[PDB]
Order: structure tokens, then C-alpha cells, then sequence
């Protein structure tokens, strides 16, 4: 499960959509004709498109834009900073690693009897971090939905 | 409808009356517990 | 939209060159009064103002004063100095100074939007009424029933809190009052 | 605008509201005055509501009906002005031109031409998107706080259980309870007397000494200012 | 008026799963599992046979949350303070979620029409998003240019400024022009032709409002024709 | 068994009480007789000429 | 010229807005409730609390 979570973090196949690829990664681009937004495998930080002329190239998402169309809302600013600096999914991986340390030292360190208990707390606390990292990812994708 | 032009705001007097409510409910519960011990003492 | 250059104004000639509301108005004033009209766009492109030291009306008011222009069916506001020399019509359309803001972007990511239908006063009164009912029930039950009959009931103050919350949450509770005033 | 009829009116304005606007304009950087009207429209759109522009109503209506539909007219007419057809002195057609204006006004053709060009020839034509009424499924973000409270309630429940477990691994006294009850009784009496007696219950717009006499009309009466109304007294 | 029919979308057997997005249904199940796990963790901390006093196993804890979510209620009740905390918060969670489902389901049950199509020619006049054309060299076109009803005159005005040209060459082309625009465009023709074509395939047309005027088709003879009176 | 029945009764009752008030205060006309062929197949409502 | 001079000084406006608005001791209440549906009020349910 620690392996599954790390592979989940270290990949960019979170969302498939008709997103902007590398041809319109260049801002205010001229005569691209908007390139009709071919499929984009959005990621934990990556906006790489797939099945395109310009697939194979990876650019990081920058969720904070140059131009904020909406007036800057404080509660939304907090939510975006959660999603971009994805500290809740990162903290989940750390808690998965901490329990995996506790699992490895569960055989050792006799007469504590609470190493396994500390592992189970870490396992639930990792799981709680996963859901809230999932929720903000749904909430961010809902934020600016599109046309 | 929200009285946003009126912009009604409950001052510190209103909050203290709420604080007077919360303390008085707490004191009353404590007072009953002291009776229950004393009434149990009367039975003993 | 008073005077407009079309994408075919380069093709068109004469009165057909320019379109718009005042161009329509010029045509409408023409047919009621009965005059052939020649549409011109003045080069200065500035509203009629008498200058400081040359003291010449700049633009359309000058061209009417100096005999070149017969009429000005133009977006020309009536001021005192302009009316003083040449007579205006009664104003065909009205205007006022207005405030323009960039349109505020509309969405409610309300995050605590669940407590929207009831105002915060009502939530406050519910919480106070929640605490009151829980205390009264505890005061009712543990009010000297008569050793055992004091301790027979399971409604302590902590349980009385729990009973009312499940009642508020429309959830079944384990315990039931089993006393006349408590059941009230 | 840098130089315009709007510029001249607020110069001539004797209203305290307009003068305070006019004091801001004389002493604000970056310079709030713009060289042309089309510049000010682009500047407001660029400044994202931090900068707003004063202009005539018919212009502001026209900007809304074009694209990208991103400006809003607000407020009423600050002052009333008119557009008059200009003819020289001793005009041959000047009085029939006046009669022609009156006929197009009374026939309504002036408004019918006006209502057409602004609101239909406008690219935006927002009546169609304004007529969109569609109920939809709830999104997760619409109820996302409820999920946040559940998670926060979960982690709090763990923390309380852990510290209770430590405290169980490690005694309330009746005389301490009596002393606490005395202190609570004195405090709750004190809080209640202060609340009813001192009068700071509500902060809202209310009537002060400018109209302390309710009977006196005293024409404008400075409508109503901030007021710390209370249970026994109302005060500003 | 001839416009393309709206879609009579046939809802699947999972039409009940409509008011909540499928992400929410996933999140509810995820939140259901976590709360049940937490409550079992809370109920069994080896307190200081004190753990045996709690009846909450995981299988009970799964059962308690389900009765909470379905609002039916359960026999067992949490008795530790943190155990009461997780239950009450989950009860507050459930109260919002179930009620929001029932409120939106009532909203989905209230279905209404005439919002998506055009009500009549005045509604065609109020919005040019659905444009309209007439038949070339037709009495229908000749009527609208010469009828001074105000909706018709505004309708003739947009006919004068329409790009690409809304007028078609033949009847079947104008019928096809309704189909080819995917409901973004409308067309005008006589009632009798429209009644036949709507009852023919691909049955994707219907007549909004009613016929604006009343007319007749008659047998035609030249002026002063000898055969005019027998055919009368 | 109880869980699936609980999911069942939630959907059915919420469907039943969706717009229940609107199905107790509909006073709309029945209008049983509609057309001539409907008039033709019955004699209970008579034909007037 | 007199009417124009008062209009350019707002005297027509100042006289008009003073007489109509200040003799409106009755609250205007053209608004009422601008939004179609609004939140619950304590006034609608205060009897239940009593
Ligand atoms: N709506 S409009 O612009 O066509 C329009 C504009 C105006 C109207 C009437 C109409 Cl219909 N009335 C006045 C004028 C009409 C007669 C009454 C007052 C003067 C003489 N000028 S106005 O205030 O400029
Ligand atoms: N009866 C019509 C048919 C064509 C049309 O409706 O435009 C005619 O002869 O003009």
C-alpha cells in the first residue's frame, strides 16, 4: 500500500480531459487556432497531454495564474494552496512510510507492545489524509470547470 | 433581507449575556450534583 | 453606435458610407422635414468647445457657426455657451454620469454553505435550546427519587446531552426517559 | 476622463459626496484620469474591479452589450444631461426639426430606434444566457465543508481517545466544586447585570442627536449613522 | 415554424443515482468505511477486560454507521466519550447528505417543458440564437416582408441581415437545413407540408406554437379562363 | 439483507414524498370524452343535432 | 436661460430631490424582498421556541 501510494504520487494519469497541451502551453500564442484541446492526462502536478502532436512533453501545472479573472477570494486562495502544494497527499505518503517503519520494527523492540498500536494510528491517519487530498482534487477540478 | 445596509452587529453586551447563560447552566448542573452527593449522604 | 463604419464602408459611397442610430436619426429628421442631406465626419473629432484665446468653437459647433455645416445630428450635449450662440433642439435622448465596474465574478464555493438556510441567530438559538433541554431533563430525573432509586436511572448529565443530540439528529437513542416530567 | 464634461461637472459639484470623490481624484497615484474613454474601459477590465470608471450612461450600456460582457453599470444618474440637435441662429428648418424630434418621440421611434441598436445589435444579448434555468446534480464542492467537518471530527476523536488513555494509565474534590460554584454564581450575576445595564447590544445604522428629536423633520436629517443601541438605551 | 425536436433521453435503471454526482457516491462510501474503522479503533484501545465491555467490533461498527446513514437506527450505542464524538459527527454528516439527496430528488421529479424549445414566433424574435429562414420565391416569404405585424417586421429585419443566408433554394433543402445545424437553427414553411414531414422519418421535427396566419390552396386558372368556372 | 432493504426503502420513500403535496391538491378536469370516434363508440352521452 | 442655468447648477435637481425625498417620512419599500426566496427567519419560528 505504501508502494501503491508512491506510484500514485509519482505519476500524471490522474485525470483525462480535453485540456490544453504544449502547443498552447505557450501563453497568448498566435495562429495555433487553439489546437482543439486534445486529450490531457492531468496529474498531481503535471499537465502533460496524451494522444497528440505534442504529447511526450511534460510541463508542470501552475495553478496560480498570471491573470485572476475572479477577484481574489481568501477561502478559495487557501483551497488552491492546498491543492497545488499538495501537502495532504504528501503527508499521507509519509504516514504510510512511518507505519512501514513501525511494521518493520514490530518484530523487534520487544515489551513496548504499542509499536503495533502506533502503526495502526499511522495507518488510519494516512487514510484520513488520502480522502481529504482526494476531496480537494475534486474541488479544484470543479473550480473553474469550463465551458 | 440580510439587512446588509443596516449591517446589524451584536456587540460585546450580547455575547456576555450568552456567557451569562452558559455559566448559569453550568452552575446549576454542579449545584444538582452537590445535592445528589448530600442526598446520598442522607441515605447513608 | 451613433455613427458606424461597416466592413463594407470601403465599398459604399456617400450617404450609404456610415450607418448608426444618429445616421438613422438624420434620415428620420430628413423625411419629416424634407431636405436632402450630406453626411460628413469632422476631422478634429472633438466636441464643440470655444477655445481659450483663439476663442473659436472647436469642431462641429465651429462648422455650424462658420456656415460650412447646416445641421449637427451628432452626439452633442447642450451646454450654456453652446446654446448661447446657436439654438439647440430639445434633447432627443438623455444621459447621466454612470459608474462602471469590472463585473464581479459569480460563484458560491460556499464551503460552510450547508448552514445557509438558517441564519446564524437561529443556529445560536438552537444550540442554546439544545443545552437547555439537556440540562432540564437531567435536573428532572436526578431530583431526589426516593440509594438505589437515586442511582436507578441511566440519565446522567452526560447521557442527557447524548439523548437530545440523537433526538435532534433524527437518530434513535438507546435510552428513554421513563418519568412523567422527563417524558414531557 | 482627463478632459471632458464629466471632469467639469465634478469640478462644479458642491455636493460633499462628489467633492470627496473630487479630492481623491486630484491626489491619487497612478493617475485616475485617463487620456481617452476607450483607454478607461480597457483599464477597468485590466484592473479587475480595483479600478472603476465614471462615464455617461449610454456609453456604459453600449460597453455591456458588446463582448467580453465583463463590465457592469451600477448606480443611478448622478446628474441629468441631454443631447440636442444643433442648428445655427436664424435656422431655416430649425423649428420644424424641433417638431420632427417631438413627433419621433411621441411616436416612440426615438426609443424604438434606441432600444434596438443598443440591446439587439449588441453582441452580448444576455437575455438568452439569463434565461438558463437548469437544476443539476450536487457537486462535491457544494458540500465539501461537510466532508471536512467529518474528517476533523475523526481526527479529534482519535486525539481525545489518546489523551484519555494516557490519563487513565496515570480525582475531583467536593470542596473544589463548592468554591467553583460560588465563583460561577458571582460571575454569572456580574455578566447579567453588565449586559442588561450597559447598552452595547446592537451595532447598526440608527438615529442619533442629528435627529434626537424624532418630532423635528429637519430636512435631510443625515439619514442615520452608526449606533450602539442597547436594551435600555439607544446611543450613537 | 419548423424546429428540430429536443432529445427524449431515456434514463437508465440507475436514474435514482442522478441527484448526487458519482464522485460524491464514491466519497460517501469512502467516508462510510473510514468512520466505521475509526469507531472500531476508538472502541478498542485496550482501556487500562475493559475492552470486552464495549460490544463494538468492526462488524458492529460497520453495522452502526449503515443504520446511521440509512437513518433507520441501530440497537447498539457508543458509550465512550470519543466513541460518542465520532457517532455524533457522523450523524451530523448523514443529516445533511440524506436531506440534500431527498431535496434534489424532489427537484428532479418536478420536470417541466418549453424552456429548451422556442415558445412561438415572438420567442423566435426575442432570441436570434436559433435563426430562421424561408423558401425562395414563396408566398410565405412574400407574406412576412409585407405583413407589418411588429414581430413579423423584426423577423423580416434579421432576414435582411443574416449570414450565412438563411433563405434556402428548395423545400427539402430547408428541411435538411433544420437537421444539419443540430438544433441551432429553425425554419419557416406552411403548416400542411410541416405536418406531413413531421409524421415522416427521421421524426426529429415538430411545430412549436401554432400557425401564425390562415390561408388556402386553390386550383389555379388564368385570368378569364374558360375552365375557371367548372373547376370552381 | 437488512442493508439492501434499507437502501431500498430510502429510495422509495424519498421518491414517494418527492412531490406528494402536488398529488393531493390537483383539482384538474378529467375530460373523459375527447373526440367524435370516442363519442361514436358510446351511447351514454347523446348526440345533439 | 433661467431653467438652463438652474439645471447647470443643479438647482432644479436640488429643489426636486429635497422636496420629494425628505417629505417621504414613510419608508420607500420599493425593494421589499428583491431575491425571490431567502433564508428562514427567527420570526417565522419564534413561537416554537416559546
Ligand atoms: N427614449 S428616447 O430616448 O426615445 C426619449 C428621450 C426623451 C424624451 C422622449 C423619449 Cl421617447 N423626451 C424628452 C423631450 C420630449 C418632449 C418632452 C420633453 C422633451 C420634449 N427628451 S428626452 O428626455 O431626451
Ligand atoms: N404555397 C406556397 C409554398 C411555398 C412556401 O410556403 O413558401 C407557395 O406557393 O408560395
Amino acid at each position: 500500500a505504501f508502494s501503491l501510494m508512491t506510484i500514485a504520487v509519482g505519476t500524471d494519469y490522474w485525470l483525462y480531459s480535453r485540456g490544453v497541451c504544449k502547443t498552447k502551453s505557450v501563453s497568448e500564442d498566435e495562429t495555433s487556432k487553439k489546437n482543439e484541446e486534445v486529450m490531457t492526462h492531468s496529474g498531481l502536478w503535471r499537465t502533460c497531454c496524451l494522444e497528440g502532436n505534442f504529447k511526450g512533453l511534460c510541463k508542470q501545472i501552475d495553478h496560480f495564474p498570471e491573470d485572476a479573472d475572479y477577484e481574489a477570494d481568501t477561502a478559495e486562495y487557501f483551497l488552491r494552496a492546498v491543492r497545488a502544494s499538495s501537502i495532504f497527499p504528501i503527508l499521507s505518503v509519509i504516514l504510510l512510510f512511518m507505519g512501514g517503519l513501525c511494521i518493520a520494527a514490530s518484530e523487534f523492540y520487544k515489551t513496548r507492545h504499542n509499536i503495533i498500536l502506533s502503526a495502526g494510528i499511522f495507518f488510519v491517519s494516512a487514510g484520513l489524509s488520502n480522502i481529504i487530498g482526494i476531496i480537494v482534487y475534486i474541488s479544484a477540478n470543479a473550480g473553474d470547470p469550463s465551458k | 433581507s440580510d439587512s446588509k445596509k443596516n449591517s446589524y452587529s451584536y456587540g460585546w453586551s450580547f455575547y456576555f449575556g450568552a456567557l451569562s447563560f452558559i455559566i448559569a447552566e453550568m452552575v446549576g448542573v454542579l449545584a444538582v450534583h452537590m445535592f445528589i452527593d448530600r442526598h446520598k449522604q442522607l441515605t447513608g | 453606435p451613433y455613427v458606424m463604419m461597416k466592413k463594407n464602408h470601403e465599398m459604399l459611397e456617400g450617404n450609404e458610407r456610415y450607418e448608426g442610430y444618429c445616421v438613422d436619426l438624420a434620415a428620420e429628421i430628413a423625411k419629416h422635414c424634407g431636405f436632402k442631406y450630406k453626411l460628413t465626419i469632422v476631422g478634429d473629432g472633438k466636441y464643440g468647445a470655444r477655445d481659450a484665446d483663439t476663442k473659436i468653437w472647436n469642431g462641429m459647433v465651429g462648422e455650424l457657426v462658420y456656415g460650412k455645416a447646416d445641421i449637427a445630428i451628432a452626439p452633442l450635449t447642450i451646454t450654456l455657451v453652446r446654446e448661447e450662440v446657436i439654438d439647440f433642439s430639445k434633447p432627443f435622448m438623455s444621459l447621466g454620469i454612470s459608474i462602471m465596474i469590472k463585473k464581479p465574478q459569480k460563484s458560491k464555493p460556499g464551503v460552510f454553505s450547508f448552514l445557509d438556510p438558517l441564519a446564524y441567530e437561529i443556529w445560536m438559538c438552537i444550540v442554546f435550546a439544545y443545552i437547555g433541554v439537556s440540562v432540564v431533563l437531567f435536573l428532572v430525573s436526578r431530583f431526589s427519587p426516593y440509594q438505589s432509586s437515586e442511582s436507578t436511572n441511566e440519565f446522567g448529565i452526560f447521557n442527557s446531552l447524548w439523548f437530545s443530540l440523537g433526538a435532534f439528529m433524527q437518530q434513535g437513542c438507546d435510552i428513554s426517559p421513563r418519568s412523567l416530567s422527563g417524558r414531557i | 476622463l482627463d478632459s471632458g464634461s464629466t471632469k467639469e461637472f465634478f469640478r462644479r459639484s458642491k455636493i460633499a459626496v462628489f467633492d470627496k470623490m473630487w479630492t481623491y481624484m486630484r491626489s491619487a497615484e497612478p493617475s485616475v484620469f485617463v487620456r481617452t474613454t476607450a483607454e478607461g474601459v480597457a483599464r477597468v477590465r485590466k484592473s479587475k474591479g480595483k479600478y472603476a470608471y465614471l462615464l455617461e450612461s449610454t456609453m456604459n450600456e453600449y460597453i455591456e452589450q458588446r463582448k467580453p460582457c465583463d463590465t457592469m453599470k451600477v448606480g443611478g444618474n448622478l446628474d441629468s444631461k441631454g443631447y440636442g440637435i444643433a442648428t445655427p441662429k436664424g435656422s431655416s428648418l430649425g423649428t420644424p426639426v424641433n417638431l420632427a424630434v417631438l413627433k419621433l418621440s411621441e411616436q416612440g421611434v426615438l426609443d424604438k430606434l434606441k432600444n434596438k441598436w443598443w440591446y439587439d445589435k449588441g453582441e452580448c444579448g444576455a437575455k438568452d444566457s439569463g434565461s438558463k434555468e437548469k437544476t443539476s446534480a450536487l457537486s462535491l464542492s457544494n458540500v465539501a465543508g461537510v466532508f471536512y467537518i467529518l474528517v476533523g471530527g475523526l481526527g479529534l476523536a482519535m486525539l481525545v481517545a489518546l489523551i484519555e488513555f494516557c490519563y487513565k494509565s496515570r480525582l475531583f474534590d467536593r470542596g473544589v466544586q463548592m468554591l467553583l460554584t460560588t465563583v460561577g454564581a458571582f460571575a454569572a450575576f456580574s455578566l447579567m447585570t453588565i449586559a442588561v445595564g450597559t447598552d452595547y447590544w446592537l451595532y447598526s445604522r440608527g438615529v442619533c442627536k442629528t435627529k434626537s428629536v424624532s418630532e423635528d423633520e429637519t430636512s435631510k436629517k443625515n439619514e442615520e449613522v452608526m449606533t450602539h443601541s442597547g436594551l435600555w438605551r439607544t446611543c450613537c | 415554424i419548423m424546429i428540430k425536436k429536443p432529445q427524449k433521453s431515456k434514463p437508465g435503471v440507475f436514474s435514482f443515482l442522478d441527484p448526487l454526482a458519482y464522485e460524491i457516491w464514491m466519497c460517501i462510501v469512502f467516508a462510510y468505511i473510514g468512520v466505521s474503522v475509526v469507531l472500531f479503533l476508538v472502541s478498542r484501545f485496550s482501556p487500562y477486560s475493559s475492552e470486552s465491555t464495549n460490544e463494538f467490533g468492526i462488524f458492529n461498527s460497520l453495522w452502526f454507521s449503515l443504520g446511521a446513514f440509512m437513518q433507520q437506527g441501530c440497537d447498539i450505542s457508543p458509550r465512550s466519550l470519543s466513541g460518542r464524538i465520532v457517532g455524533g459527527v457522523w450523524w451530523f454528516f448523514t443529516l445533511i447528505i440524506i436531506s440534500s439527496y431527498t431535496a434534489n430528488l424532489a427537484a428532479f421529479l418536478t420536470v417541466e417543458r418549453m424552456v429548451s424549445p422556442i415558445e412561438s414566433a415572438e420567442d423566435l424574435s426575442k432570441q436570434t440564437e436559433i435563426a430562421y429562414g424561408t423558401l425562395d420565391s414563396g408566398s410565405t416569404k412574400e407574406f412576412f416582408r409585407r405583413s407589418k405585424i411588429a414581430v413579423f417586421d423584426k423577423m423580416w429585419t434579421y432576414m435582411r441581415s443574416a449570414e450565412p443566408s438563411v433563405f434556402v433554394r428548395t423545400t427539402a433543402e430547408g428541411v435538411a437545413r433544420v437537421r444539419k445545424s443540430k438544433g441551432k437553427y429553425a425554419y419557416l414553411l406552411e403548416s400542411t407540408m410541416n405536418e406531413y414531414i413531421e409524421q415522416r422519418k427521421p421524426c426529429d421535427t415538430m411545430k412549436v406554437g401554432g400557425n401564425l396566419d390562415s390561408k388556402g390552396y386553390g386550383i389555379a386558372t388564368p385570368k378569364g379562363s374558360s375552365l375557371g368556372t367548372p373547376v370552381n
